[PDB]
């Protein structure tokens, strides 16, 4: 029981995780696109 | 999830 | 940056060291700076303590502000007036920030509030230059103007008031610590109250020794001259007791120590602070800013 | 039974300690 | 002595 | 321009509290502002919208609030799930060309407006709030860091006063699945856990407590010993065969951890000594028990 | 009359434990919480307020050995270091252990706990902490007395009371 | 009149709503049809101007009040401290008695404002208002004595009788035919309890405990010292004790507070906190119908 209770929560750990990865993405080329854009702009 | 299994066991 | 080194220094706290002796504060009269007539208002009435973490971005300059801030707080709560003054002289060293006051006044004052800290570097020395450290409160009036001001510090400068606690061990520390101050005028004996831990209320023990006798007794348990040890006021309580069951034949010793009155000065275990003598007062909150520290770290 | 076997068991140990404490009758990295 | 005088 | 109507002010007020940035907040407008006041009072409205200017221009004026009238007519029931699922005390309520904190509300919002964000006055709501946490995430500014740290330990030492418990639990969660993003520790909660380790039962927390000890920042292994794991020791030589094989995951977790953040070697394999000195104890201790003996072989694969 | 560990034969499966302090309820309900449940060995329960133990050519063996403090009074320490003079040093040899209650409560506490950590740090002897007013505490203290009371009577083929004190050692 | 009107309605505001009827009961001044045109369920203004108006319709005067406010005392006799006064060195008779007591207060100075009122157990309850020599005597701080026919005793209730404390004793004694007047040192608020002092009219055979017979003889101790029957209810102690060192003797001053004592002293023993023999100085309170001590060497 302990080995299916630790299964369930490791594959909704890793589907938090993927959301996080995804979300940071975005981040990073926002924060990239806007430092380009700061960088030209100057 | 685990943990919260381990916790329910010594509530027995 | 600070965090690591501070880390560090918590770290490194563990009660493992010996309790460092301290040195008996002297008659000191009131700074220049020092308005007789404010702490006279300040002196001979009762403080509420509350410990406090570092101000954010706080001026001394904007007083106006904050009051009409306060003022527009209270309303919103809701014939009253909120002043704010500086206080020169009460600060420990030059590293402790200006000290000031807050008063409620019905267009008659009703609620007063302190900020201070006096002698306090450990905390100065593990902060930035943006806050400011006062972490000692002085709170006098009722308790929904306290908690009114306490709600708007918390929504403005991102801190809390914790209501600081007094065991038995400081508390006679402190005892200890004030018998040893010399008064020219003994004005007020000295008084000590007990508590027996019982859920139904239970007897309450009053002792009080004439300040002569006090003062026999400790310059008699008085080894170290102009400093007190660990060992002085452990033989000074074990004398107390020692007379109770000569007395009584009751064990003192088994029961709470709630609050000590002296003459210069009276403290309470819930945080109750009565001041009487100007002579000592600086020292005496030098003394209770190291709870406020020991209340943070 | 089991009950026979465990009271064998614990008896050895006390037997073993009892005599480790009348054979100690007679720093700190020696004893790490 | 319980001083019973005052 | 509608301030002048006496009877539309106290609904401009509210409108232009939601409205104002930082561009809007003109000297020509600080002063009409400044002479309505004078001319009506210090209304409430007027003060908030006043507050906000002061906010936004400190220098013009030396030189989260309730109005009244602002029930909701149109509150229908779909219209609040639309209002609850536009959110994506123990949390303080949040007050406030930087980018004002209210008017985030989204995703592309922070994107465009990360660079020009400004920091709360409180950032308790920087917990339950995301949105905030991307920028936490990278700002390492040290004046935030302190506030932090002096929030939460002091929120944490009422709490756990106050217990002596389902809110507590559920905002040690919150704070645990905070602590799972940044990916790494905290040092309130290391502190907290430190103070209350030695007084700890075993039993008040034990679901909550078992995750914080996951993330500890790295250390060499001669002073977590002395102060932490005594009592870790302590605990698991006395409290029951389940208990052991969680304080095992929970060690296996921060040696995953400290991994991690690595990618000193003493400290480890001076660790991984004393783990494995637990493991044989208390493999003897329970009559040679398989159940820990799965969780000591699954710890040895990690 | 100093007690000794090595004096009379135990019962068949057989163990016993003393409980030393001044608080007698506070006694007796930790006691109760010791018998709440019974493991296959019959456990004994004794009770005392002061040291030497009063004197009974029946008392059986005495295994272990649990001091209650109160950081509330002085004079429960006092009690226990003019107790502590009538026992001999074998018995220090992990079969001795220290409780104290209501450390939680930092504002009750009336002597620092730096104090006691110091005396039990001074005879090298187990140190706990536990609140017996709260029954959750009281009960995992229960089953926490009651297994190292399993594991320092033999009961248990692999360590003994060295090996535990090795075990619970602190680091300074 | 207008002020016993004010003084009817502020003993009335005194009295609790809920009793009000209770005392109209006891009062009996007012007949009951007057009682039955007021309700006890509207509000607390309108049933005070309703009792106004029915005692404006009678004659109202301050014999009536006096008694309204000696049997709100009697209801309540526990808002005021009693002490204790002896006589020594056999008729009595009520009319002459009173006819006495009045005349010397009489010619105390010129006039007093003095009622009576007889209770059960021989209780008269006297209410005195004092007043000088060029003022109507004032309502507003009055004193109550108790006094039992052909008994030593008699209890006072001392607010503001510091002021001529002589006057009243003298005056006592006479109308008792009693020559020597005496204040025993025995102050408390309970008065049922001074009564009764004054006048004396109050399993797991697994667990295998050890000294079991210091717990039996100290509960054998303290159970004869105390007994089984409920003690009374005191609830203030002090002792001024002034006793060499033997460790200039050293003067101490101690007072006990207690909701209820004798009850913790009782379980003291129990608990462990004094030794199984209490010391004399508080075995006797209810048998020396002492309460307040003095010790010396």
């Amino acid at each position: 029981s302990t080995k299916e209770s630790k299964n369930e929560k490791l594959k909704e750990d890793l589907e938090r995780e993927q959301r996080w990865l995804d979300e940071q993405q975005q981040i990073m080329e926002s924060l990239n696109v806007l430092h380009s854009e700061l960088k030209n702009k100057v | 999830g685990v943990l919260a299994h381990l916790e329910r066991l010594e509530t027995q | 940056p600070l965090q690591k080194r501070l880390e560090s220094v918590r770290k490194q706290s563990s009660f493992i060291l010996t309790p460092p002796r301290r040195k008996i504060p002297q008659c000191s009269q009131l700074q220049e700076d020092v308005d007789p007539q404010k702490v006279a208002f300040l002196l001979h009435k009762q403080w509420t303590l509350y410990s406090l973490t570092p101000l954010y971005k706080f001026s001394y300059s904007n007083l106006k502000e904050y009051s009409r801030l306060l003022n527009a707080f209270i309303v919103a709560e809701k014939n009253i007036k909120v002043i704010f003054s500086t206080l020169l002289g009460m600060k420990g060293t030059q590293r402790d920030p200006e000290a000031f006051l807050v008063q409620i006044v019905s267009k008659k004052v009703l609620w007063t509030g302190w900020f201070c800290c006096v002698f306090g570097d450990s905390l100065l020395e593990t902060v930035s230059e943006d806050f400011t450290c006062l972490p000692l409160f002085l709170a006098n009036g009722a308790e929904s103007n306290t908690a009114i001001i306490g709600t708007w510090f918390q929504k403005t400068f991102d801190c809390y008031f914790s209501p600081l606690a007094i065991n038995a061990f400081n508390l006679s520390w402190m005892a200890a610590m004030w018998t040893a101050c010399k008064m020219d005028h003994y004005v007020a004996t000295t008084e000590f109250l007990w508590s027996v831990p019982c859920s139904p209320q239970s007897l309450d023990i009053s002792f009080a020794i004439h300040p002569e006798d006090a003062k026999a007794l400790w310059d008699s348990v008085h080894k170290t001259p102009g400093e007190v040890t660990q060992e002085e006021v452990d033989l000074f309580m074990d004398c107390l007791y020692s007379h109770f069951h000569r007395h009584f034949k009751i064990h003192l010793s088994a029961t709470r120590l709630v609050r000590v009155s002296t003459s210069v000065a009276s403290a309470h275990t819930d945080g109750k602070i009565k001041i009487l003598c100007h002579k000592y007062l600086i020292g005496v909150l030098a003394y209770l800013t190291e709870l406020a520290i020991f209340q943070i770290e | 039974d089991r009950m026979t076997l465990l009271l064998r068991a614990q008896t050895k140990q006390q037997l073993l300690e009892y005599k480790s404490m009348v054979d100690a009758s007679e720093i700190e990295a020696k004893i790490e | 002595i319980i001083d019973e005088s005052d | 321009a509608s301030l002048q109507d006496d009877a539309l002010c106290p609904y401009v007020c509210h409108l232009l509290y939601l409205l104002t940035k930082k561009e809007n907040v003109k000297p020509f407008r600080v002063r009409k502002l400044l002479d309505l006041q004078a001319k009506m009072g210090m209304q409430p409205h007027l003060q908030a919208l006043l507050s906000l200017y002061k906010f936004f221009a400190p220098a013009l004026i030396s030189v989260k609030i309730y109005f009244k009238n602002s029930e909701n007519l149109w509150k229908t029931a779909l219209l609040a799930v639309k209002q609850r699922n536009r959110g994506p005390s123990v949390i303080p309520v949040l007050n406030s060309g930087s980018f004002p904190l209210e008017q985030l509300q989204s995703f592309p919002q922070l994107l465009q407006n990360i660079h020009c964000l400004e920091l709360p006055s409180q950032m308790g709501s920087v917990l339950n709030n995301s949105l905030l946490l991307h920028y936490i995430n990278c700002v390492r500014d040290e004046p935030v860091l302190l506030r932090f740290y002096y929030w939460l330990s002091q929120t944490l030492q009422e709490e756990c006063i106050w217990y002596k418990g389902k809110e507590f639990t559920n905002f040690l969660d919150t704070i645990i699945r905070a602590e799972c993003f940044l990916q790494e520790g905290f040092y309130s909660c290391e502190a907290f856990l430190y103070k209350s380790l030695p007084l700890w039962d075993g039993l008040c927390c034990r679901s909550q407590f078992l995750q914080l000890v996951s993330w500890i920042p790295f250390s060499s292994f001669s002073e977590v010993k002395p102060l932490l794991f005594d009592h870790l020791a302590q605990l698991f030589f006395t409290s029951t065969i389940y208990f052991k094989c969680s304080v095992l995951q929970s060690l296996k977790e921060l040696l995953q951890n400290w991994l991690l953040w690595l990618s000193s070697m003493n400290s480890v394999s001076k660790l991984i000594h004393y783990v494995g000195w637990l493991s044989t104890t208390a493999m003897r201790l329970e009559s040679n028990n398989t159940f820990l003996l799965h969780f000591i072989l699954d710890f040895y694969e990690k | 009359s100093v007690l000794r560990p090595l004096d009379k034969l135990p019962g068949l499966n057989t163990a016993t434990i003393l409980l030393v302090g001044t608080e007698d309820a506070l006694l007796q309900q930790l006691a109760d919480s010791m018998l709440k449940e019974d493991c296959a060995s019959e456990l004994k329960v004794h009770l005392a307020k002061s040291l030497p133990l009063p004197s009974s050519v029946n008392r059986p063996r005495i295994d272990l050995i649990v001091f209650v403090v109160n950081l509330h009074s002085k004079y429960s320490l006092q009690n226990t270091e003019e107790s502590l003079r009538h026992v001999d040093a074998s018995f220090f040899l992990g079969k001795v252990c220290f409780l104290a209650t209501g450390a939680g409560r930092e504002s009750h506490c009336s002597i620092h706990r730096h104090t006691v950590v110091k005396l039990a740090h001074t005879y090298q002897s187990p140190l706990l902490y536990c609140d017996l007013e709260v029954e959750g505490f009281r009960a995992t203290m229960a089953q926490r007395l009651v297994r190292v009371l399993q594991i320092c009577a033999g009961h248990v083929p692999g360590v003994s009371a060295l090996n535990l004190l090795s075990l619970l050692r602190s680091s300074e | 009149d207008e002020t016993v009107a004010e003084f009817i309605k502020r003993t009335i505001l005194k009295i609790p709503m809920n009793e009000l009827t209770t005392i109209l009961k006891a009062w009996d001044f007012l007949s009951e049809n007057q009682l039955q045109t007021v309700n006890f369920r509207q509000r607390k203004e309108s049933v005070v101007q309703h009792l106004i108006h029915l005692c404006e319709e009678k004659r109202a005067s301050i014999s009536d009040a006096a008694l309204l406010d000696i049997i709100y005392m009697q209801f309540h006799q526990h808002q005021k401290v009693w002490e204790v006064f002896q006589m020594s060195k056999d008729l009595f008779d009520m009319k002459q008695f009173k006819n006495s007591f009045k005349k010397i207060l009489q010619r105390a100075l010129k006039n007093v404002t003095v009622s009576f009122r007889e209770t059960e157990e021989n209780a008269v309850w006297i209410r005195i208002a004092w007043g000088t020599q060029y003022t109507k005597p004032n309502q507003y701080k009055p004193t109550y004595v108790v006094y039992y026919s052909q008994t030593p005793y008699a209890f006072t209730s001392s607010s503001m009788l510091r002021r001529n404390t002589p006057l009243l004793g003298q005056a006592l004694t006479i109308a008792s035919k009693h020559h020597q007047i005496v204040k025993m040192d025995l102050r408390s608020r309970y008065l049922d309890s001074l009564k009764a002092i004054v006048f004396k009219q109050y399993m797991d055979s697994r667990i295998i405990h050890e000294n079991i017979v210091e717990k039996e003889r100290v509960q054998r101790i303290t159970q004869e010292t105390f007994g089984d029957y409920p003690q009374p209810q005191l609830e203030f102690a002090q002792y001024k004790l002034e006793t060499k060192f033997k460790s200039e003797p050293l003067r101490c001053l101690i007072k006990f507070s207690s909701p209820h004592l004798l009850e913790a002293l009782k379980s003291l023993a129990p608990a462990g906190i004094a030794d199984a023999p209490l010391s004399p100085l508080l075995t006797c309170i209810p048998n020396k119908r002492m309460n307040y001590f003095k010790i010396r060497d």
